[PDB]
């Protein structure tokens, strides 16, 4: 609340060097557009594999009845037949192997909108680097992306601390805090933030 | 009361990365089949897309578990960390290889001519990250965890006392801070004796590193495998192909080499499917090692036997041959 | 006066058809990167090649 | 024979002495590269081969590869992928752009050439680690 006017104007230039962030680099979507390179030319190899003789006498079965007889067609499309079955078979069990490269990555994705979304995560750097805030989805095609709003710590200063002080005869250990010392009096203070405070 | 145990956590990272060729495997050696190998199109370029794929992906697994960090922190010259005694993890500059007493177990007790006696078209490609960096990460890993307690991994690395770090684990916990200084004695010295034991049941258990044992294992049998198959007759007269095209007339022997042309093309494709399989689970093992090294190491974890049984207090990586090591304190 | 002897090159088609651009497949290693890849630009990274 | 039960090692019919059986050296090629868009020259990798055995070939139809005036080209570099041909070692080091295999990963520097280093991990750091000193952010 004394530093809101500061945080909301540092909020949004990083919200706005996003959008030049992800227009820049071209590998940015490269997670999304890897995911269709890989169904396109796997369908691609597919139609092409129908091409190919297969050990037979031609790539098309209507030329091989035509210039060939009835008995020993069979055994040449028995040739054929099994060329373009192994073929198909070969497309389907790479779709199931990245049929499950994408639902675990579906899952972690849904983990992330249950997670980072709708809640403040304490695992770190699961909702990216830095001390986790809020995130942010945002649709993309066949895909999702996140704006995960972190908090880093800046500008450090070195101090001298003391685990705990004794002034009655009786040892004092801080709250939530931690004891420092800038040279010559003694102050408790967060953790993650610098604020001075008489040892009370 | 309280006792304070060191259990280990063994997970593979990555397996070995290889390659096969198109013509070598199959017909090497042999004109007369390259002509008749182009009579199936993509059979090979679909191979080999899925081999260096497989082995790119090795790669990453390692790249996002160990390289986590931008900055490679040392740590400092005075070794008394509060009494906690370290020298089972921190790197002994001594030896030629810069690696903890507990990695130079686990580098001696995983075996890998085994890889040079596959060459039949099979090469073995090295990973990206040598032995000697992998190791060079872990140790910029235990630099910051010690000095800096979790503050390396969330922006910049805040030096702070060792055992003040440990009452900042103890707050997380559930007891106050005055729990720790009022032990540390008993806690520093509980705490390497716990430690001690782990030197001693690494070398102890013969399946302890059954985790990277038998990644190494099913990648060289199925190797061995692969190329147990060009002994194979595949209903043919002869399982060696110069001998069918010396011995038999050139009509029959096309037809007769094409069943000994998909035989032995089905026996690759087996090879490759069957690594599909086991780069998925290796993946999704490797995200799960990065899992624990960026909650487990990077901070303090509040998930219930994730980061080892008992209440979690912090936890350092130790490397391993194609795989990490935890040493879970809790 | 030259020789033709058998070669494998990756011809670039126009919306009209015509031959704009040719590579050879065995000229030198460029060549041959841009013939695997089907491509006459070829980004940075590695390739492997016959 | 071994393990895999290859002819590896044979008797000649004439005098006893013994003969040892190793395969012809084979291994695949791999391009470095940067775009085509940036410079046109390339630096090529014979993946776990000895270097000793490509420049004896420096002729002509005795190879896959047809090229020969690429095989008397830069300065060679045994790495532990093979040598590297057309791109030269140098000492100090940077971040990885072209992976290439055991640490060495190729890059386009500054004239321009193609040149190949050790990988840098990162920045080297201290901690001013005490037993009585704290940082806090402010
Ligand atoms: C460490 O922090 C303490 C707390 O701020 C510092 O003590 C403060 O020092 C300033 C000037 O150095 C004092 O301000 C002035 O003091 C004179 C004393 O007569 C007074 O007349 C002025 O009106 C003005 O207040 C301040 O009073 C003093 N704080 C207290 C509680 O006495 C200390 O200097 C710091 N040490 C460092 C930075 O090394
Ligand atoms: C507090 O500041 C730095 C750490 O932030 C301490 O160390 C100095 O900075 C680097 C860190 O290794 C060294 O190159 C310097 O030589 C260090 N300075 C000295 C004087 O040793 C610094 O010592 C600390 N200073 C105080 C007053 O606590
Ligand atoms: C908690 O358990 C530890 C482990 O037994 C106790 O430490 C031992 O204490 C006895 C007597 O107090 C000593 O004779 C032993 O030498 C101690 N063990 C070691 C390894 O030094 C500890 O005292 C227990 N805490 C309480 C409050 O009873
Ligand atoms: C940390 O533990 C190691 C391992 O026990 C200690 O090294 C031993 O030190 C004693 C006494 O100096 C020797 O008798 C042993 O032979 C040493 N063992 C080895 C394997 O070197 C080391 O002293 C301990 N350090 C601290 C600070 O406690
Ligand atoms: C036949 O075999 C014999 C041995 O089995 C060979 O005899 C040796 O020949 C070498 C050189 O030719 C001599 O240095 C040895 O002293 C010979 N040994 C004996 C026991 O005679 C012989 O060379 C082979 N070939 C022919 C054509 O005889
Ligand atoms: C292709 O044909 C169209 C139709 O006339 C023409 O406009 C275009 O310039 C042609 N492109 C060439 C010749 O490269
Ligand atoms: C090609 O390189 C120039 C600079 O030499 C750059 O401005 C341009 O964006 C590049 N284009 C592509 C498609 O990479
Ligand atoms: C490569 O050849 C050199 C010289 O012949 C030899 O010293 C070296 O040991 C060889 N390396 C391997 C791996 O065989
Ligand atoms: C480069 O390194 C090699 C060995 O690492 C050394 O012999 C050589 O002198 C170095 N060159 C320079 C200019 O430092
Ligand atoms: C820090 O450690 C050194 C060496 O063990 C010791 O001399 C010094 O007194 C310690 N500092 C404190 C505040 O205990």
């Amino acid at each position: 609340y004394e530093n809101q006017k500061l945080i909301a104007n540092q909020f949004n230039s990083a919200i706005g060097k996003i959008q030049d962030s992800l227009s820049s680099t071209p590998s940015a979507l490269g997670k999304l557009q890897d995911v269709v390179n890989h169904n396109a030319q796997a369908l691609n190899t597919l139609v092409k594999q129908l091409s190919s003789k297969f050990g037979a006498i031609s790539s098309v079965l209507n030329d091989i009845f035509s210039r060939l007889d009835p008995p020993e067609a069979e055994v040449q499309i028995d040739r054929l037949i099994t060329g373009r079955l192994q073929s198909l078979q070969t497309y389907v069990t790479q779709q199931l192997i990245r049929a499950a490269e994408i639902r675990a990555s579906a899952n972690l994705a849904a983990t992330k909108m249950s997670e980072c979304v709708l809640g403040q995560s304490k695992r770190v750097d699961f909702c990216g680097k830095g001390y986790h805030l809020m995130s942010f989805p945002q649709s993309a095609p066949h895909g999702v992306v996140f704006l995960h709003v972190t908090y880093v710590p800046a500008q450090e200063k070195n101090f001298t601390t003391a685990p705990a002080i004794c002034h009655d005869g009786k040892a004092h250990f801080p709250r939530e805090g931690v004891f420092v010392s800038n040279g010559t009096h003694w102050f408790v203070t967060q953790r993650n933030f610098y604020e001075p405070q008489i040892i009370t | 009361n309280f006792t304070i145990s060191v259990t280990t956590e063994i997970l593979p990272v990555s397996m070995t990365k290889t390659s096969v060729d198109c013509t070598m495997y199959i017909c090497g050696d042999s004109t007369e089949c390259s002509n008749l190998l182009l009579q199936y199109g993509s059979f090979c370029t679909q191979l080999k897309r899925a081999l260096t794929g497989i082995a790119v992906e090795q790669d990453k697994n390692t790249q996002e578990v160990f390289a986590q960090v931008k900055q490679i922190y040392k740590t400092p010259p005075i070794k008394y960390f509060g009494g906690f005694n370290f020298s089972q993890i921190l790197p002994d500059p001594s030896k030629p290889s810069k690696r903890s007493p507990i990695e130079d177990l686990l580098f001696n007790k995983v075996t890998l001519l085994i890889c040079a006696q596959k060459f039949k078209g099979l090469t073995v490609l090295p990973p990206l990250l040598t032995d000697e960096m992998i190791a060079q990460y872990t140790s910029a890993l235990l630099a910051g965890t010690i000095t800096s307690g979790w503050t390396f991994g969330a922006g910049p690395a805040l030096q702070i006392p060792f055992p003040m770090q440990m009452a900042y684990r103890f707050n997380g916990i559930g007891v106050t801070q005055n729990v720790l200084y009022e032990n540390q004695k008993l806690i520093a010295n509980q705490f390497n004796s716990a430690i001690g034991k782990i030197q001693d049941s690494l070398s102890s258990t013969p399946s302890a590193l059954g985790k990277l044992q038998d990644v190494v294992n099913h990648n060289a049998q199925a190797l061995n495998t692969l190329v147990k198959q060009l002994s194979s007759k595949f209903g043919a007269i002869s399982s060696v192909l110069n001998d069918i095209f010396s011995r038999l007339d050139p009509p029959e022997a096309e037809v007769q080499i094409d069943r000994l042309i998909t035989g032995r093309l089905q026996s690759l494709q087996t090879y490759v499917t069957q690594q599909l399989i086991r780069a998925a689970e290796i993946r999704a093992s490797a995200n799960l090692a990065a899992t624990k090294m960026s909650e487990c190491v990077l901070g303090q974890s509040k998930r219930v036997d994730f980061c080892g049984k008992g209440y979690h207090l912090m936890s350092f990586p130790q490397s391993a041959p194609h795989g990490v090591v935890f040493l879970h304190v809790t | 006066v030259g020789y033709l002897q058998p070669r494998t090159f990756l011809l670039k088609y126009n919306e009209n058809g015509t031959i704009t651009d040719a590579v050879d497949c065995a000229l030198d290693p460029l060549s041959e990167t841009k013939c695997t890849l089907k491509s006459f630009t070829v980004e940075k990274g590695i390739y492997q090649t016959s | 024979r071994d393990i895999a039960d290859t002819t590896d090692a044979v008797r000649d019919p004439q005098t006893l002495e013994i003969l040892d059986i190793t395969p012809c050296s084979f291994g695949g090629v791999s391009v470095i590269t940067p775009g085509t868009n940036t410079s046109n020259q390339v630096a090529v990798l014979y993946q776990g081969v000895n270097c000793t055995e490509v420049p004896v070939a420096i002729h002509a139809d005795q190879l896959t590869p047809t090229w020969r005036v690429y095989s008397t080209g830069s300065n060679v570099f045994q790495t532990r992928a093979g040598c590297l041909i057309g791109a030269e070692y140098v000492n100090n080091s940077y971040e990885c752009d072209i992976p290439i295999g055991a640490g060495i990963c190729a890059s386009y520097q500054t004239s321009q050439s193609i040149i190949a280093y050790t990988m840098s991990l990162g920045a080297e750091n201290s901690v001013a680690y005490s037993n009585n000193s704290i940082a806090i952010p402010t």
